[PDB]
């Protein structure tokens, strides 16, 4: 019920292969280059992990806690709020690995530095534990 | 004597429960099945930005702040609404062994249904709480209520501490106390209403409640209504039980560090989903070690465990005088409606005064009291106490039978509830239709009432099921588990 | 009624104490004075890597692990040993108003001394605890002990719960109880030995002690011997007192959070250094607000405060029945040796049984009991109760007199102890020699028994000091405070 | 008694003027240069604040706590051990200011970087609050 959804079995293994499918899909595109494949897949991943963690709030089902986490997005409500858990740290290490392979590919270019950093920036900034409930002028 | 392992939990018999961990390859495919399904939901609700027809909030003089969250209704219309043909089927007969089912269908893709005329007859059911087989309109057991019905009527128009208090009510409250072997007993209107109206009359503001992970919607709700701190321990994990139980005393409240006022434990006998029995003597041994109390819930357990079945206490052979308060129902072995509370006479009298339900709610209907009485008379000694030896034979036969057929079964082996594991959400939606083609109606358990990778189906065994009724069902399952490849187990 | 300010502390009179903060330019020069002195110490001890002559640990058959820390003896040989000529001078007379002092000197730079033969006579002292002037070998007051001395002897060879218990002991223990106005009283051998042997017989393991910053070496030591948590609050800071007192109840121990067993407070009447009186009604009002107890120490306060001086309780006019236990001595107003404990009869009887000193230590000498009795008789009614009106006149005269002379004085104005502020460590070493040239012997208080920027000198006023004795001393100080520029005050 | 010795009055003011004397002493030396005056006075200061805080342990007097802080140097025993106090932070800010003026003078040279850093390094390293009681193979 969205508090044990990443604390389940093999969700970590399935989270990789979704990205691994998404790359091999993006690898087989005709009018594309092998640097900007990695540039694309680090942008889309960090787009998903913002929209599916830090934007949508509540549950797709109905919570019998009378909607306590109605005002809380999905990152904030994992494991009933205790931050330094076994599964939040897995969700923070993984975009960094997706930052370093996209650092390895594109050969350390300047525009591939700029575009692939602010995606990795804007995903870890809400994952600061002292940024638990503060929402910037909206949502 | 079997096990006295570490906590002093003295066991007589072998325990033998089985929680087989789900396979790696099976689990990954489930999230893909939900992942494609959560994908089209955003697709479908995006298509609904212009106008399967909806309930259509009144425009006439309304359009205030909107009533529902659109997003909280996501799973009910994109995973539930697709396959909601099952677990809702109207039946039109006595829910015994063979059940006449009215047939319905939807050309609007389960958005609006329609009875044709059809009555699909002789359908073996395995999804009704009919353990001891008292759902019949025949025999002298139900006939006694007909004398009561033509005499009394069908319901008091009053309350227990008010006018409405019949001699039958006073008779039945005695009768269960001898059945349970406790001092006094008191019946209530329905089994849900018991826990939601009496648990708040026990614990107060400074109390602490140690409930299981998966109790019921009853036991959580009573714990919400009494303002009291609620703490969850893992399912049948005495080590995780004692760890909370240790820290509950050596600390107090979170804000102040005062001692707790009193603490108690909410556990059930037979958990309905993943049909399993609580490690009860390890609980009795532990509550005496830490001076806690104990609320027990024999909703499923009574009439199903112990010889001449009297709940889990006789099944462990223990005494009723160490359980501080016993609760069970009459809907789930007796074919009746309502529930009781058994306990000490000091406790019952306090709850005959502070009840929420003897003082506000109307009491039982008179003829269903008689259906409880005559059923307990056939147990206490006429389709009587031989059927519990039949059901335990039916339990133990059916439990080894699907395990050797490559299926995967949870819970204790002696538990009459048979949790059968699906994993894929499409395998939920096919299986209820598939068995219904093979003349059998079962109960499948969806996603949010489970975890993600549980999504199981469930079988209720019965003493009314004979061998030929049971083996015919075994034949039908053998095809379907082949047909859907749901042979997940390794053994 | 004067002040009822915030805590319910009801005041009758104006309070009027003065803690003038030290000037900025004065304080910086002090650290330079120590900074040059700590510099040569490392120089001097470096020179001692070859061989003012030392005590010379035995070489003969020794040189184990060495006995002392070299570094813990740093200040005693490099700041103390330089100027230790004063506060150690032998006197050879009755310590009244004029005191014959044996003269000594050292050509070895204070490392080894030598009496010449000289008896410096008629030296006005202001450093003896002779408030009510009972240090004389004349008059009928001391004459009564001579009858007691020729009769009894000079000391029991026994213990109170053992053989040694004279009628005088039983008489005196009565006599103080009427003097204090409390139920019962009990005398002890010396005033230091009282607190170090009775406070551990009161509080135990689970207790909490709230003592002042600067009590004594007595009251700390008794708090160390009873294993009990000790917490320090700021000097005469009821706000800092209540802040600890608040958190002492709303928390418990640090490890467990159990409640405390009992708590109490160690305070003194007149603090010897920085002679000041405790804000007592704000303490009585606060201990009733938090159910704490109270240990009070009238070592200096009795015979010095209140009319016909009976400690600080009559000086605030309050009742003796709210102080849970009263302690004072007989060395510091009476010219005797020993101390008492006053309290309730239930308390005294428990301490007549659990005493550490009535059961082990030998009791008082008989003739000094008589010197206590006849002194209290002259107070209770012959140099009697007129001298306390003389001393308070002498206090109030001398306290305004140095304040208008540009000196800086601490403490309450009505306090007989006069703390006179030096700051420079050389001004310590000059001032004791300087006044001794001007026929007056005083007490200077060094560094480690103070903070760093306190280093004060101290005057004990006396009722034996007349006006001409006092004004002659005022004349001598006027030169010296000019000579050393110690006119620090602005007013 | 070494726990209220830096918590006294005007000790901060007198700590400056000792250094201020020490510079004007070091400023009036004939065969010296105005860079290596600042190089010298940042070395001597950080030498003193190591030897007078982190080396000598105990009290020059005798402690009536039966020698509880006999094994504790002077930094460890300030204010009865509570680290983030009003006076320890004054003792950490001050060598940094002595690092920046010696950064300003000597004109940012390389050898004046090397020699004036490891003095400022070896003084703040023991002032880590998580380096309370750990002593490197000695003392």
């Amino acid at each position: 019920p969205n508090t044990r959804v990443m604390n389940s079995r093999g969700i970590w293994l399935s989270y990789v292969l979704a990205i691994g499918l998404l790359h091999i899909v993006l690898l087989s595109i005709p009018f594309v280059s092998v640097p900007v494949v990695w540039t694309l897949t680090n942008l889309i991943h960090n787009m998903g992990m913002y929209i599916f963690l830090h934007t949508v709030k509540g549950t797709p089902f109905e919570t019998p806690d009378q909607g306590k986490a109605r005002l809380l997005t999905h990152w904030e409500q994992m494991d009933y709020g205790v931050q330094f858990t076994a599964s939040r740290k897995f969700l923070t290490i993984t975009p960094i690995v997706l930052y370093f392979l996209t650092s390895f590919y594109t050969k350390y270019d300047q525009i591939h530095f700029v575009l692939n950093t602010v995606s990795l920036m804007s995903v870890l900034i809400p994952k600061l534990p002292q940024l638990h409930g503060v929402r910037i002028f909206g949502i | 004597i079997h096990h006295v392992t570490q906590n002093g939990g003295l066991y007589k018999r072998p325990f033998n429960e089985a929680f087989e961990e789900t396979p790696m390859l099976v689990a990954v495919l489930t999230y893909v099945g939900y992942g494609v399904l959560t994908l089209f939901g955003y697709l479908r609700d995006f298509l609904r930005y212009w106008r399967c027809h909806h309930a259509t909030e009144r425009e006439e003089q309304k359009d205030f702040v909107s009533l529902y969250q659109d997003f909280e209704n996501f799973y009910t219309r994109n995973l539930y609404m697709r396959i909601r043909d099952n677990w809702n089927r109207p039946i039109c007969s006595v829910p015994g062994a063979r059940v006449d089912i009215m047939e319905r269908q939807s050309h609007d893709y389960n958005w609006s249904f329609k009875y044709t005329g059809n009555i699909i007859k002789g359908v073996i059911n395995m999804g009704s709480y009919n353990y001891l087989g008292f759902a019949r309109n025949t025999g002298s057991c139900q006939e006694a209520a007909a004398k009561v019905l033509e005499e009394y009527g069908a319901g008091v128009c009053s309350t227990r501490q008010e006018i409405g208090n019949l001699d039958k009510h006073e008779e039945l409250e005695e009768l269960v106390a001898r059945f349970l072997g406790v001092e006094a007993a008191m019946a209530y209107g329905m089994g849900f209403a018991t826990n939601s109206m009496n648990i708040p009359a026990l614990v107060g503001k400074g109390c602490l409640i140690l409930s299981d992970e998966l109790n019921h919607a009853s036991l959580v709700l009573g714990a919400r209504l009494s303002g009291a701190t609620i703490r969850i321990f893992k399912h049948n994990n005495m080590q995780s039980l004692e760890k909370l139980l240790k820290d509950a005393i050596v600390y107090g409240q979170p804000r102040t560090r005062r001692p707790w006022k009193k603490i108690l434990i909410l556990v059930e006998g037979i958990y309905s989903m993943e049909g399993s029995i609580v490690r009860l003597p390890e609980v009795i041994a532990l509550k005496k070690k830490y001076k806690a109390y104990l609320y027990l819930d024999e909703a499923h357990s009574i009439g199903a465990l112990g010889p001449t079945g009297r709940g889990v206490v006789e099944y462990f052979g223990l005494d009723p005088e160490d359980v501080d308060v016993m609760m069970g129902t009459f809907t789930k072995s007796f074919g009746a409606s309502g529930g009781y509370i058994g306990g000490k006479k000091e406790l019952i009298d306090y709850l005959r005064t502070h009840s929420h339900s003897a003082v506000y709610a109307t009491s039982l209907s008179p003829p269903v009291v008689e259906q409880i009485i005559t059923s307990m008379k056939c147990i206490m000694g006429s389709l009587g106490k031989e059927c519990v030896q039949q059901l335990a034979e039916n339990t133990r036969y059916f439990r080894r039978r699907l395990k050797e057929m490559g299926f995967i079964i949870y819970g204790n082996e002696d538990s009459p509830v048979v949790p059968l594991m699906l994993y894929m959400p499409a395998k939920i939606g096919a299986f209820g239709r598939e068995m219904l083609k093979r003349n059998i109606g079962v109960v499948v358990v969806g996603f949010p009432a489970t975890p993600i990778i549980e999504s199981r189906a469930r079988f209720c065994l019965s003493a009314a099921h004979t061998k030929e009724i049971l083996d015919t069902a075994l034949k039908e399952i053998d095809e379907v588990g082949d047909l859907l490849q749901l042979k997940y187990s390794r053994h």
